[PDB]
């Protein structure tokens, strides 16, 4: 297993060394105080440079003032002390960036915290940058698929979207996140998971569920755990958007999830406070819908022009793409706070999730009253647009009459059906975690909601109904549901088929 | 500087929208000037693009829209329509969105009232968009403290209305030439009592505001009719 | 007589349907269980 | 009525001692899997 | 510092208590966290007691005290509460008292941390 000469790397290292002298820009550090340092001297720096301490840490610098230079620093600072040196790298703060990252856990800086050995990405890049403008962008029609019933037939997602997460605790945004990148490790779209003020257990959780489902080698995880600095959880949505944006620019397609932007919004309270910023609303900076809106911007789709201008003639005909799903978290359904209607004023929608409906076993919770997409059906396939046209209008029926089913032989008979129909749209839209649809699934279980074969089947055997139809479909129509998941067709072919295997099941089965 | 008193002009003709609860309650005047109250995701832009199609059928003149602090897809989106219907070579565009510096976001409303104000002195009628006037305000928090500014009531600057009112004594129609303007006025967190919408309110002669409630219930575009008046 | 006779045909075929969609989920279960012993292996 | 009823109470049955039997093949099959990457790694 | 994410166990591996309600309805997670809510005078140092017990007797572990904001009275009668339940030997007691400046009574938590 280990032999001798394969450690000799270390001559070859000092074959590689340049031991002649550089010439530094350097200064000394006069204060410390709760992650902010003061350093005299540093004449040549820039704004927003990293700054080299000794032991490993760097520093970003804010403040270039006449006399002193204050700088942010990007880690621990408790082992700074007055009188240690601070050197200037030339560098703009930057992040590795490539496909070598996917399959790796990272820190905020890009460096490996999975123990899996060094990153060798061949290219860094900046991690503050202005999104690309106007005339650069193309709307958006190419689906992302989630998986979920509720999700892929009301809210639509599609390539270049930004779709907000937003509810109370504990009620499933990680949940929905996850899945919706677990969906794409066969689709083509490659992934970034920002943990921001999670805890480490919760993140090693998710990346054991990532692992075990088959998704890790997609997907690049930074994590900024809740006992870091406020100035890494700050950053750590910038640097997976940078590690989206590399394959953003060259004609490719990517999907990143900021699991709280709520608590990189606190950190950054935190960094402006101690940097005695007046605040306003809540504490927080006035700049504070500007942390939001520099970032989520750079979610976008870019045309083919911008592609070809990027890679000088490289890829050619090719749009790139990244889709974002930020996630807030609500105080006991407070949707107009200040920092939940910061973000609804910056995305393309948003998918709201009920505690009320958790609590009584509704899973995917998802509020279909106030969830909309601005994309819409533009995003969709054929076959999912054509049949979930009345998903949305038998859940808003069932609102108000879901209260009145313990009086409801005593009514009308357009209301009784309508009722009856409303059960079993809501019966039919719940759904477990780590459980995956494809097209032909949804689009089977929409075409037994729509099209009245729902009728005379009771209610606590609705979803047994759907998985018995489900797999009757995977034993005999095999090549219809093929035909389906191509890109998601619909015709008079498919429709006959569908209608002709659902009648046979609802007569021999 | 603004244009003087002697040369303000007086008019109330009717401008008719073809939408029932902005023709009832509160109704607008060529050459007058409208804000379109409201909170996040209640219409705001929505009812801005219906007013421009409809405002655009018995209106042959020109027109200047300004994105300031707003969507950069929504830029995209209203460039390619108007460059697919044929109306492009009437409409000057100018953008400065939420991607940007806040020196961008503070001086672009500056510069789609210097081309408007191009136009109207040229003699002609006008009509003059701009998305969220509070962006320019917003821009205006960011740079005050780096100013050397002590801080207002709820963090704002202390030069609020003097700001709001050197940027909206421009917009107006004079004896040369008049400008219509829809303007798009966010407010924040819900609250009307909020210094930014209560400073802009007495600059407007029509005031539509929407409401999260009366969208909440499925109606739409969404006015309170009660908190909606105008002049007319 | 005759409708009795029917009645127990219907059933012997309920039973025989019920068969062969037990016999589709443990294979089905089979390929699962390849599948996920191969994933734990080549970790 | 009674033999119609018995047919589809019988078929339910079927249906869930093969979900069972699919529970079974696929956690003994981690399991295995589990314990031969132990002895791997220990070896 | 916190422990790192390769230093993570992994599972969600059960805590018994012994305790039939903990362990049916509300069960607990080894590195879990416990919130406790109610007033006084309903049990709250009985059950502090019995868990401090079970989980010395039957799990061969330790516990650690750690008051912070510790009202002098309840301290001196829950050392000699547990004297007289003979469960004394079986947890160290760390007390950051009222009557004490704020940095003891930010600290003391860390010290029981730190034994613990
Ligand atoms: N579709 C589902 N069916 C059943 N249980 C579910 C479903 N989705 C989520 N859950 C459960 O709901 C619980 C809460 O989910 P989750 O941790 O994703 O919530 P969250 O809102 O992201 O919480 P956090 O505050 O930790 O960010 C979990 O225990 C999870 O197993
Ligand atoms: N007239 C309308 N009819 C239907 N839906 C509407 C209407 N106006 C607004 N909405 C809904 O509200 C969303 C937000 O509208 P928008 O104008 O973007 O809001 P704002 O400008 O206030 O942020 C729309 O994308 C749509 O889902
Ligand atoms: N397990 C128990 N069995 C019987 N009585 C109990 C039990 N736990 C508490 N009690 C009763 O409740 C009272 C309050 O208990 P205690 O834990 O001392 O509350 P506190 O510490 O808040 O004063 C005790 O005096 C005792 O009589
Ligand atoms: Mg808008």
């Amino acid at each position: 297993l280990n032999p001798s000469e394969i450690s000799e790397i270390i001559k070859g290292r000092i074959e590689k060394l340049d031991v002649a002298s550089q010439a530094r820009n350097e200064g000394t550090i006069v204060s410390v105080s709760d992650g902010i340092v003061r350093i005299y001297g540093l004449a040549d720096v820039m704004y927003g440079e990293m700054i080299e301490f000794p032991g490993g840490v760097y520093g970003m610098a804010l403040n270039l003032e006449q006399d002193s230079v204050g700088a942010v620093v990007l880690g621990e600072y408790q082992g700074l002390a007055e009188g240690m040196n601070a050197k200037c790298t030339g560098r703009i703060l930057e992040v590795p960036v490539g496909p070598e990252l996917l399959g790796r856990v990272v820190d905020a800086l890009g460096n490996p915290i999975d123990g899996k050995g060094p990153i060798d990405a061949k290219a860094t890049d900046a991690v503050e940058k202005v999104a690309p403008g106007v005339i650069w962008r193309k709307s958006v029609d190419q689906p992302v698929q989630t998986g979920y019933k509720s999700v892929d037939a009301m809210i639509p997602v599609g390539r270049g979207q930004r779709e907000l997460i937003i509810g109370d605790r504990q009620i499933g945004k990680t949940a929905l996140a996850v899945d919706a990148i677990i969906n794409q490790k066969d689709s083509g779209i490659k992934c970034v998971y920002v943990a921001i003020g999670q805890k480490q257990s919760t993140i090693a959780n998710v990346v054991r569920k990532l692992e075990e489902n088959g998704a890790l080698a997609n997907t690049i995880v930074v994590a900024a755990s809740a006992s870091e600095s406020a100035a890494l959880q700050y950053l750590a949505p910038y640097s997976g958007c940078t590690m989206g944006e590399y394959f953003r620019d060259r004609g490719e397609d990517a999907l990143i999830v900021y699991d709280d932007l709520s608590k990189q919004a606190v950190a950054y309270r935190q960094i402006s406070l101690l940097l005695r910023r007046p605040p306003g609303r809540e504490a927080y900076p006035g700049d504070v819908f500007y942390l939001h809106s520099r970032l989520l911007e750079r979610a976008s789709r870019v045309s083919e022009e911008y592609v070809e201008k990027f890679t000088n003639g490289a890829v050619t005909g090719k749009t790139g793409s990244l889709t974002a799903l930020p996630i807030i978290e609500t105080q006991a359904g407070d949707v107009s706070a200040f920092v939940p209607t910061n973000v609804i004023s910056i995305t393309d929608g948003q998918i709201f999730l009920e505690s009320a409906m958790f609590n009584s076993g509704i899973r995917p919770a998802v509020n279909a009253g106030i969830s909309v997409s601005r994309v819409g059906g533009a995003a969709q396939t054929k076959i999912i647009k054509k049949l979930s046209g009345g998903i949305r209008t038998a859940l808003a029926q069932y609102r108000e009459l879901a209260a009145f089913a313990q009086f409801a032989s005593d009514l009308d008979e357009a209301t009784r059906k309508q009722l009856e129909h409303g059960q079993r749209v809501t019966e039919l839209m719940k759904q477990k975690q780590y459980a995956p649809m494809s097209i032909a699934e949804m689009s089977l279980s929409l075409y037994a909601a729509e099209r009245g074969f729902l009728q005379d089947v009771e209610i606590a055997k609705v979803g047994s109904f759907e998985q018995a139809l489900i797999s009757y479909f995977q034993r005999e129509h095999a090549a219809l549901l093929a035909k389906i998941n191509e890109k998601g067709d619909f015709n008079d072919e498919i429709d006959a088929g569908i209608k002709a295997g659902i009648e046979k099941f609802k007569a021999t089965q | 500087e603004a244009p003087s008193y002697a040369d303000q002009a007086g008019g109330n003709e009717l401008l008719e929208t073809g939408i029932k609860v902005i023709d009832l309650v509160c109704p607008f005047a060529k050459g007058g000037k409208v804000g379109l109250f409201g909170g996040a995701g209640v219409g705001k832009t929505v009812n801005m693009m219906e007013l421009i199609r409809n405002i655009a059928i018995e209106h042959s003149g020109y027109s200047v829209f300004a994105g300031v602090g707003e969507r950069t897809r929504e830029g995209n989106d209203f460039y390619h329509e108007m460059k697919d219907s044929n109306v492009l070579d009437k409409v000057a565009l100018v953008y400065g969105q939420m991607n940007e510096p806040p020196g961008n976001r503070l001086r672009v409303a500056l510069t789609g009232l210097t081309m408007a104000e191009k136009f109207r002195d040229e003699g002609r009628d006008v009509l003059l968009f701009i998305d969220n006037i509070y962006r320019y305000t917003l821009a205006g928090t960011e740079v005050s403290a780096l100013l050397g500014r002590m801080p207002s009531a709820v963090g704002y600057q202390p030069t609020l209305a003097e700001e709001m009112g050197v940027l909206q004594e421009r917009i107006t129609s004079t004896k040369k030439g008049s400008i219509t303007s829809i303007q798009a006025v966010y407010v924040p967190a819900d609250d009307l009592t909020d210094p930014s919408p209560a400073t802009t309110f007495a600059h407007l002669d029509a005031t539509v505001v929407l409401s999260r409630d009366i969208a909440s219930l499925g109606i739409y575009p969404a006015v309170d009719p009660l908190d909606s008046t105008s002049r007319q | 007589g005759q409708q009795l006779r029917e009645a127990k045909a219907q059933a012997a075929e309920i039973v025989e349907q019920a068969k062969k969609r037990a016999n589709q989920i443990v294979d089905e279960a089979r390929d699962q269980a390849r599948t996920e012993g191969e994933r734990l292996k080549a970790q």
